[PDB]
RNA sequence: GUUUUCAUUAAUCAGGAACGUAAACUAUU
RNA sequence: GAACCUGAUUAAUAGGGACAGUCG
């Protein structure tokens, strides 16, 4: 049925997005387990490497 | 009655006239009837839903059995949704178009409710007690309306 | 709580009817926009808040959705249809560049962080994503039998291509714009305002709902919320995290702005005034310091978060004796004495 | 007995925006009042409506409207009368509407003098 | 007035909290580099434009 | 200062989760001369005993 | 049929009144009765189930009892 | 036609009631005179 | 005095009263 | 309460009709 | 003085009646 076939591919595409914010996960993990957060981020200034 | 056949009406003939011998054990509106009227016009893409027309004492007629008679109709048949409805020539006309869409489940509610602007949207809620084995069959219940009639209505179970 | 003086300033004159939505630059520091009751949108620059930048009597109806574009220009929502405005140039024009009415009646904006997408909701129970320069009508992304309006729409900041959505079946859904499809829809008890996300955590989000409540969701389990802000009296109208990602501003249906942590679950500040008639928009600047008010009296007003900390420079002997005092608030903050005077707040 | 269920409508609209309300239960319904609700809703002072049946009425607003009212023994008015009557009726010209039971149906005052038609006033809005 | 009514949130025994917090913060009985050290700030945040994060740091 | 109230904690921890003595007792209780249910199951139970 | 109950409790009234006399409370009762008698009496004429010149004052009550 | 910002600031502290004379003079044509001066008393404002 | 309440008739809940002189005091000023 | 019926029968009171020693501190909320 | 409407309606969140256990 189109409403079961449509659950299964949505089903897939929650798998995926799970999948792109596992990758952030670790990061979000050491800033809650971090001692000293420091804003603005150093990876966000716009004269990075110079 | 009202025909002469098409490619199709005589198959859904003969398959009422089959369903006499041969099978059960059941027959109580099926020798009383006789070629009525049937439609095939599409349900979403690459499905098909075929509805036949009833007289109007035959409906309740039907009423009586529906149970597995539409599910012999199903298997036997095409592989399609099928679905029976009274034939008719306003309001009251379309309300009943819906209550006999909606045949073993008795529709609720109606909300009518618009928009920001002046677009109106209805929805028909239907009986919770019944759930499992009519949401594959909603969007042909609202393409046959919208088929049928020309208002876009959207069945949906109340949550 | 004898320095906490939290009120700053209101920028310019104000609108004439309530400032039924407004939306910062988050590329840029200093550039708001609010779009009003009566269909006017006014850019504003914080530096000079004597007077606004860029005024246009825009739509015919409220200006439900409105934001900024990654390059300089800005687009709002109506009940007419979006349009795409210009608002710094050398010559000032009133017309707008873009108009968009197809689609149904749009709700909000939502701009993506880096490319120029961006998604409006509208009320016919789906969201469309336009490219600007190349696409024309859209592509619109809807779950597959949906007819209940969407309310609110916001692209993930953190994590692009992720796009909340809240819609009056008391539910929020996701979509994914990477395979254009809707992704998962729960269905809560009440009605949501709002959805929002966390700059810094890609996943957490907070929905404002007519709980009288903040949700604060996992996306990858919406199972349980992960916290749940309860100290409103009306309903919560706008939610929107700090850019930092740890704090939290509500403005209320009652005349109410409240300040939170982010795994409190209590207010830290209320913040209300006999003038501000309603609150329907809050937000941060990106400075994480001062959160401004579109309220229903037609006034964008300019608070400060941490009411009792003043800004600029300060010498090392205040600095450390301002940390001392947070240090020894978090230590003895829990005494009876300690307590009370900490937690009682005019309301 | 209120007969006028349109004004039994518009008291419980008065009464929830004094009260600061997100939404109402508009009990006995009509058509009257669908229209209503309808220019009410063209000018922005309600946010959504839906009606329910056995019907009802929920109304969403916005907090955005002052006052309902009728006119109850619902005048007949000409356009150089309907002018007077608006600055009559209205704390501005340009806050508010007035509606009319015209012959093109029932519309604000501005789409009357847009559509040229005169009436009856039965109601008003700011 | 000065005894504390119940035990704090993370806290879950009187013998650890009362044992956890047993030495004062002030500069006048810990060295100067110990006050710097326990009285910074958690979240550090410096002026400019704080955006939200580009890519994953770990 | 800062020391728990233990009194306090147990109150608030109930709040939460919500026959050589018992002669003695009825040598102090005896004395009221208020009845008080509690007695009744005491002198049951000394009947018993 | 809606007047022939209430004609019927009309005349168990009225029978009770003849025997005991004295109380007031039965006829007030009987008042009003009798007046929710003419009245849904008057709306049958105005539809005309009935006979135009029916009337029921005490001897239709006493010929169908008899 | 000039409105100082004590008499938007009574007019403002005086409740939801009087919205529509908030908006009336609210409206955008008139020119408004931003006062120096802390109580916002309207009285003593306009008499300065 | 409410400012918002109009000046032809009197007001009752959100039912107005208009007395017939009223509606012809005004066809009297349109004329 | 019901797994009960006729479907405007209704609301309000001009006229009229039935019942009959005291006082003294006070559309929702 | 209800709503509904390019051979007999909604059955009213107004009526009157019937039945049952009751209640004072
Ligand atoms: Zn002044």
């Amino acid at each position: 049925a189109k409403r079961q076939q449509d659950r299964l591919m949505r089903e897939a595409a929650y798998k995926k997005t799970n999948e792109t914010l596992d990758r952030w996960i670790e990061t979000v993990k050491h800033n809650r387990r971090a001692e000293h957060l420091v804003f603005p981020l150093a990876q966000n200034a716009h004269d990075r490497g110079l | 009655s009202r025909q002469n056949p098409s490619d199709l009406e005589r198959a859904i003939a003969g398959a009422l006239y089959d369903l006499e011998t041969n099978t059960a054990d059941l027959k109580a509106a099926l020798r009383p009837l006789q070629f009525v009227s049937a439609r095939e016009i599409e349900v979403g893409h690459g499905k098909k839903a075929i509805v036949i027309f009833v007289p109007v004492p035959a409906l309740q007629g039907f009423h009586r059995v529906q149970q597995r008679l539409t599910r012999e109709l199903e298997k036997k048949f095409s592989d399609r949704h099928v679905l029976i409805l009274a034939a008719r020539r306003l309001t009251a006309v379309h309300d009943a178009i819906l209550t006999d869409l909606v045949y073993p489940v008795e529709i609720v509610g109606k909300r009518l409710r618009t928009k920001e602007d002046g677009s109106k949207v209805l929805k028909v809620i239907l009986d919770e007690k019944e759930r499992g084995g009519v949401d594959y069959r909603l969007d042909t219940y609202s393409e046959v309306y919208r088929r049928l009639t020309g208002r876009n209505v959207t069945f949906e179970f109340p949550q | 709580r004898m320095f906490a003086k939290p009120f700053l300033g209101q920028l310019g004159n104000g609108h004439v009817q309530g400032v039924y939505s407004m939306c910062k630059d988050k590329n840029s520091l200093n550039c708001i926009a609010s779009g009003s009751g009566d269909g006017v949108v006014k850019v504003w620059d914080l530096t000079t808040r004597d007077e606004e930048t860029w005024r246009v009597a825009a739509h015919n109806n409220i200006v439900k959705g409105l934001t900024f574009t990654n390059d300089k220009k800005l687009l709002s929502c109506a009940t007419d249809g979006i349009k795409l405005w210009d608002p710094y140039a050398s010559p000032s024009n009133t017309t707008p560049i873009a108009t968009w009415q197809e689609g149904g009646p749009y709700t909000s904006l939502s701009f993506h962080r880096s490319a120029n997408t961006f998604a409006a909701s509208s009320g016919q129970g789906c969201i469309r994503i336009w490219d600007l320069e190349h696409s024309t009508a859209g592509q619109a992304i809807q779950w597959p039998s949906f007819v209940d309006t969407i309310t609110d729409v916001c692209f993930n900041q953190v994590e692009t291509s992720v796009i909340g959505s809240v819609a009056t079946d008391r539910s929020i859904i996701l979509f994914d714009l990477r395979t254009n499809m809707p992704v998962i829809k729960t269905v809560l008890h009440f009605a949501c305002n709002r959805i929002v996300f966390n700059p810094m955590e890609a996943m957490n989000l907070a929905v404002a709902s007519e709980d009288h409540n903040i949700y604060i969701f996992d996306a990858r389990n919406f199972d349980k919320a992960l916290n749940i802000q309860k100290g409103h009296v009306a309903a919560v109208m706008d939610v929107e995290f700090s850019p930092t990602g740890e704090e939290l501003v509500s403005g209320s249906y009652d005349r109410t702005i409240r300040l939170w942590r982010r795994d409190a679950g209590h207010s830290r500040d209320v913040y209300h005034t006999k003038r501000m008639q309603r609150v329907f928009r809050t937000m941060w600047t990106m400075d994480s310091k001062y959160i401004l008010t579109g309220s229903d009296d037609g006034n964008v007003r300019l608070w400060r978060a941490n009411a009792s900390e003043r800004s600029g420079v300060k010498a090392t002997r205040q600095r450390q004796a301002l940390e001392y005092n947070n240090a020894l608030l978090d230590r003895y903050g829990h005494l009876p004495e300690i307590r009370r005077i900490r937690r009682h707040r005019h309301l | 007995v209120r007969t006028s269920v349109l004004h039994d409508a518009l008291n419980s609209i008065n009464n929830a925006e004094k009260m600061g309300k997100r939404q109402v239960m508009i009990r006995p319904s009509s058509k009257v009042i669908v229209k209503f609700l309808q220019v009410m809703q063209r000018h922005g002072y309600i946010g959504e409506f839906e009606e329910v049946d056995n019907g009802k009425i929920v109304v969403q607003l916005n907090g955005r409207l002052n006052k309902c009212g009728v006119i109850s023994p619902r005048y007949n008015v000409r356009l150089a009368e309907l002018e007077k009557w608006v600055t009559k009726l209205l704390p501005a010209r340009q806050f508010g509407y007035v509606i009319l039971t015209t012959s093109a149906g029932i519309m604000d005052h501005e789409e009357a003098r847009r559509k040229h038609v005169a009436g009856k006033i039965i109601g008003f809005f700011y | 007035k000065y005894l504390a009514t119940g035990l704090p949130h993370p806290f879950e025994s009187q013998q650890q909290y009362e044992r956890s917090l047993r030495l004062p913060v002030g500069p006048e009985w810990m060295t100067k580099e110990t006050f710097q050290d326990a009285t910074k700030p958690r979240v550090i945040i410096k002026q400019g434009i704080i955006a939200p994060m580009s890519k994953p740091m770990y | 200062i800062g020391n728990l109230d233990l009194r306090s904690e147990k109150q608030r921890q109930a709040e939460r989760d919500l026959n050589t003595a018992l002669k003695k007792y009825l040598r102090k209780q005896r004395k009221k001369n208020i009845i008080d249910e509690k007695r009744l199951k005491a002198e049951e139970l000394y009947r018993q005993m | 049929e809606d007047l022939y109950f209430l004609i019927k409790k009309a005349v168990a009234v009225r029978k009770h009144l003849e025997r005991n006399r004295k109380d007031k409370d039965s006829k007030f009762r009987l008042i009003l009765i009798e007046s929710r008698i003419h009245r849904l009496a008057r709306y049958y004429k105005t539809v005309g189930v009935l006979p135009p010149t029916w009337k029921y004052e005490s001897s239709t009550a006493s010929t169908l009892v008899a | 036609i000039i409105i100082t910002s004590c008499v938007m600031a009574e007019l403002e502290k005086l409740g939801p009631r009087y919205r529509v004379a908030l908006m009336i003079a609210r409206d955008e044509r008139w020119q408004r005179l931003t006062c120096d001066h802390k109580g916002t008393y309207a009285d003593d404002c306009i008499v300065d | 005095r409410p400012v918002d309440l109009p000046a032809v008739g009197r007001m009752r809940g959100a039912e107005l009263r208009i007395s017939a002189k009223e509606a012809a005091a005004i066809a009297r000023e349109v004329r």
